[PDB]
C-alpha cells in the first residue's frame, strides 16, 4: 500500500496473509469463513509450500491474536492464464478451523447483481496489505489500508497498456500517489455498505505502483460469486 | 424500488413483482420489519471488530 494509512486494532480483520518457509509474507488473501481463503491466483507461483497468517497486523512482534493456518486444499482457477493475468483468483481450504476474534473476522461475500449495481456504484473501495509502500521499496511492516475510488471502466481500459477483460476492474488515482503494490496481490478490495463489508474485488496488478495515468487492477469478484460458491462446499 | 434507497434494506435488496425484497448475508438474519439484517452470532461477516 502506497500513501495509505494504518489498519487500526479490528479495522482490517478479514486480511490474511500467504507466508513463505523463511516466515516472509508475499502475498495477501481475505477470509471468507472459518475454512476458506480468497486469494490471487498468481500468488501460488511465488512459493513451493506457504501457509496463512490472520490476525496480524506488525510483522515486527506479537501481539498474540495472530494464528498460522496449514493449508489442506487450493483452488486455482482452470481458466487463470499467467500471460494475461485473466482469471486471477483462487480459494484456499485451511486444515484447520479459523476462531475469529479480535482483529479476526470473515468479510461477506455479496450477490451479484446487487453487489455491481450498489456495492460498485459506490464511490470508494478499501484495499489493505503488507506490500511495498513505495514502488521500488521493500514490503511493509504494518499492515496498511487505502481507499480506493472505482475508476469508470472506459478510462481505465483506455490509461492500461494490456487488455483490461471482463474478469478485472480498475481503482486507484490517475496522479495521486496512493495505490496497491507488490506483496498486496491477493488481498482484500472491500466496500462498505452501511457499516458491513463486502467483499468487492482481489489486489491484482497495475503497472508499476502509483504511477500517473495508470490504474490498479483488481480481479472482479462478483463475476466469480458461482465460482466461489462451488469452491468453498467441496 | 432497490434504487430509491437500497429500498430501504441493510444489505441485498431484489425487485420481485414490482416490490421490494430484502435479504442477508451468511450469519444473518432478516429482521422483523423485514428490512435489517441481524447477526447471527459474535463474529458476523463484515462487521470490524471492536470487542
Ligand atoms: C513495483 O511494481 C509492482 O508491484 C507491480 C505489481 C502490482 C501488484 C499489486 C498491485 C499493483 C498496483 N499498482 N495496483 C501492482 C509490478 C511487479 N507489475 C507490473 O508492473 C505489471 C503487471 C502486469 C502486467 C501485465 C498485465 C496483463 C497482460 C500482460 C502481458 N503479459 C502484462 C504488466 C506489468
Ligand atoms: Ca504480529
Amino acid at each position: 500500500i502506497v500513501g495509505g494509512q494504518e489498519c487500526k486494532d479490528g479495522e482490517c480483520p478479514w486480511q490474511a496473509l500467504l507466508i513463505n518457509e523463511e516466515n516472509e509474507g508475499f502475498c495477501g488473501g481475505t477470509i471468507l469463513s472459518e475454512f476458506y481463503i480468497l486469494t490471487a491466483a498468481h500468488c501460488l507461483y511465488q512459493a513451493k509450500r506457504f501457509k496463512v497468517r490472520v490476525g496480524d497486523r506488525n510483522t515486527e512482534q506479537e501481539e498474540g491474536g495472530e494464528a498460522v493456518h496449514e493449508v489442506e486444499v487450493v483452488i486455482k482457477h482452470n481458466r487463470f492464464t499467467k500471460e494475461t493475468y485473466d482469471f486471477d483468483i483462487a480459494v484456499l481450504r485451511l486444515k484447520t478451523p479459523i476462531t475469529f476474534r479480535m482483529n479476526v473476522a470473515p468479510a461477506c461475500l455479496p450477490e451479484r447483481d446487487w453487489a455491481e449495481s450498489t456495492l460498485m456504484t459506490q464511490k470508494t473501495g478499501i484495499v489493505s496489505g503488507f506490500g511495498r509502500t513505495h514502488e521500488k521499496g521493500r514490503q511493509s511492516t504494518r499492515l496498511k489500508m487505502l481507499e480506493v475510488p472505482y475508476v469508470d471502466r472506459n478510462s481505465c481500459k483506455l490509461s492500461s497498456s494490456f487488455i483490461i477483460t471482463q474478469n478485472m476492474f480498475c481503482a486507484g488515482y490517475d496522479t495521486k500517489q496512493e495505490d496497491a503494490c507488490q506483496g498486496d496481490s491477493g488481498g482484500p478490495h472491500v466496500t462498505r455498505f452501511k457499516d458491513t463489508y463486502f467483499v468487492t474485488g482481489i489486489v491484482s496488478w497495475g503497472e508499476g505502483c502509483a504511477r500517473k495515468g495508470k490504474y490498479g487492477i483488481y480481479t472482479k469478484v462478483t463475476a466469480f460469486l458461482k465460482w466461489i460458491d462451488r469452491s468453498m462446499k467441496t | 424500488l432497490c434504487s430509491l434507497d437500497n429500498g430501504d434494506c441493510d444489505q441485498f435488496c431484489h425487485e420481485e413483482q414490482n416490490s421490494v425484497v430484502c435479504s442477508c448475508a451468511r450469519g444473518y438474519t432478516l429482521a422483523d420489519n423485514g428490512k435489517a439484517c441481524i447477526p447471527t452470532g459474535p463474529y458476523p461477516c463484515g462487521k470490524q471488530t471492536l470487542e
